[PDB]
RNA sequence: ACUGCAGGGGAGACUGGAAUUCCUGGUGUAGCGGUGGAAUGCGCAGAUAUCAGGAGGAACACCGGUGGCGAAGGCGGGUCUCUGGGCAGUAACUGACGCUGAGGAGCGAAAGCGUGGGGAGCGAACAGGAUUAGAUACCCUGGUAGUCCACGCCGUAAACGGUGGGUACUAGGUGUGGGUUUCCUUCCUUGGGAUCCGUGCCGUAGCUAACGCAUUAAGUACCCCGCCUGGGGAGUACGGCCGCAAGGCUAAAACUCAAAGGAAUUGACGGGGGCCCGCACAAGCGGCGGAGCAUGUGGAUUAAUUCGAUGCAACGCGAAGAA
């Protein structure tokens, strides 16, 4: 029963996986719809057609709740990182502005080693 | 090959029906150079197939091939430790192609007694869309619809 | 000695922000995490995500470079305190006071060890999962010592420029870091020339087995120290000294082999790279492998089953004629 005009997309992309909320400006979860909520499971998480279709699922349910105009805030070196602000448009939002909130170390903690794959 | 395209065949006009696409489908059912036994069996085939609907038959044969037109096929591909197939467009006259064979290919293994009458019996349920080589169409789909995360590898 | 100048040289105390994790609440609902592909695991008892506050530890994005500094090891978030060295100019002062240095003494990455703190993240040992013939590994989820701090010990590294320290001389070309000074000097250009000390790159004479070195020598010379004498046995044994221990330093012989090696050359090879081709694959059509039979072979049998062929490139082959 939550009604808001103006909202908060965010968006995080990995290299496994993608997750779109929707928040209020205040910071309150609204939808959240990701990749692994529309049917996938294992490496097929990670294409980009599974995050031009977590970014569908979360559009329509925070319409349903008013959303109609949302702010993107993307971070995360993933694949899924512009299809899925492109699927945000085909789905009856505006995007107006574009974040990048992607956390930058000032070499502070020690990263793990580094995979002899 | 490795030097670019090779130079397609040319298929005259069938002298009975105005149309390439009936020699097109008697090469198919042609084996072993019976050219004159698989056009006796096309041209019968037509012509039972106008007796159990009066419409012209090569007017008949292409909505008999637009229900089996596949748009998209599942050629496949070997990525890491797991293969696994990528759609890929179908390029048109690989469509007519690839139509021409399911209705022969699948007229073969029908119950009925002679091939005028198995070939007469799949055109006449694909142009109400009821047959067997339909049905192929909605499985090359569900299997190119299963697989669209898989569409940013093509080659 | 005096005047200048550059610097992550060291030590102590205080201190700043991003990020990781956890805690406490707000919103929200079924997944999150992970891989070549999965699974163990976390979660549905409210996770991941998103916002706000709070606790704690460790490392300091951009500046940052081809660069600076130090005897080497090594050294960078900011500030204050204390402190070592270096370079240029003046030529005021002493008047050979210099160089090297067996033994010796000090310093000495990381791991480790002692007592006491601290412990975010990372992570030997460990455990589970997957891979596999096996997997005591690689990959994944966890995770203890340790990594951090204080005071001691250890004293080893491919501790490397695989090049001991001082000095003198021997074509230059061209970057960059710290000075001083002359010419168009106020034409400003912070360009050009000269000189002193760092640091790189390319090059002549000369040297070298070759690669290469080449005013920062591996060139031409002189003074001092260390060290080598075929490869294994072996930086091992015994003895000694040091150490809390792990272990370090000094250091052999018997025996055994006729070699072990250094650079370059030609080729072959790679689960190295670039470009290119073939029915190689793909896209198709028809087969073989199952059945009966013909023909050749392996084996077996026989008085004899004449002999030859045996991955491709032997097996309807020599045999285009075995009653
Ligand atoms: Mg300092
Ligand atoms: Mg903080
Ligand atoms: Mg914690
Ligand atoms: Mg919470
Ligand atoms: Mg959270
Ligand atoms: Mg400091
Ligand atoms: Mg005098
Ligand atoms: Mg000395
Ligand atoms: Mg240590
Ligand atoms: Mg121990
Ligand atoms: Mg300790
Ligand atoms: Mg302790
Ligand atoms: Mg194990
Ligand atoms: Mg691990
Ligand atoms: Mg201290
Ligand atoms: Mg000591
Ligand atoms: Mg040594
Ligand atoms: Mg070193
Ligand atoms: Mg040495
Ligand atoms: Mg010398
Ligand atoms: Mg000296
Ligand atoms: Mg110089
Ligand atoms: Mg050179
Ligand atoms: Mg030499
Ligand atoms: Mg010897
Ligand atoms: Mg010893
Ligand atoms: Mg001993
Ligand atoms: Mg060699
Ligand atoms: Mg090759
Ligand atoms: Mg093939
Ligand atoms: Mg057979
Ligand atoms: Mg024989
Ligand atoms: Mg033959």
């Amino acid at each position: 029963k939550k009604n808001v005009p103006h909202g908060a997309a965010h968006i995080k992309s990995t290299f496994n996986n993608t997750i779109v909320t929707i928040t209020d400006p205040q910071g309150n979860v609204i939808a959240w719809a990701s990749s692994g909520h529309v049917g996938f499971k294992g490496s097929r998480k990670s294409t980009p057609f599974a995050a031009q279709l977590a970014a569908e699922n979360a559009a329509r349910k925070a319409q349903d709740h008013g959303v109609r105009k949302v702010d993107v805030f993307v971070k995360g070196p993933g694949s899924g990182r512009e299809t899925a602000i492109r699927s945000l448009q085909a789905a009856g939002l505006e995007v107006g502005a574009i974040s990048d909130v992607t956390p930058q170390p000032h070499n502070g903690v020690r990263p793990p080693k580094r995979r002899r794959v | 090959p490795r030097k670019g395209p090779a130079p397609k065949r040319p298929l005259v006009n069938d002298p009975v029906y105005g149309s390439q696409l009936v020699t097109q489908l008697v090469n198919k059912v042609l084996l072993k150079g019976k050219k004159s036994l698989a056009e006796r069996i096309v041209y019968g085939a037509l012509e039972q197939a106008r007796d159990k609907t009066g419409t012209d038959p090569v007017i008949t044969l292409k909505r008999a091939l637009d229900n089996v037109k596949p748009a998209l096929e599942v050629r496949s591909r070997r990525v890491g430790g797991a293969t696994y197939q990528v759609p890929v467009e179908v390029r048109p006259d690989r469509s007519t192609t690839l139509a021409l064979r399911w209705l022969v290919g699948y007229s073969r293994q029908r119950r009925e007694k002679t091939m005028i009458e198995r070939l007469a019996n799949e055109i006449l349920d694909a142009s109400n869309g009821l047959g067997a080589s339909v049905k192929r169409r909605e499985d090359t789909h569900k299997m190119a619809e299963a697989n669209r995360a898989f569409a940013h590898y093509r080659w």
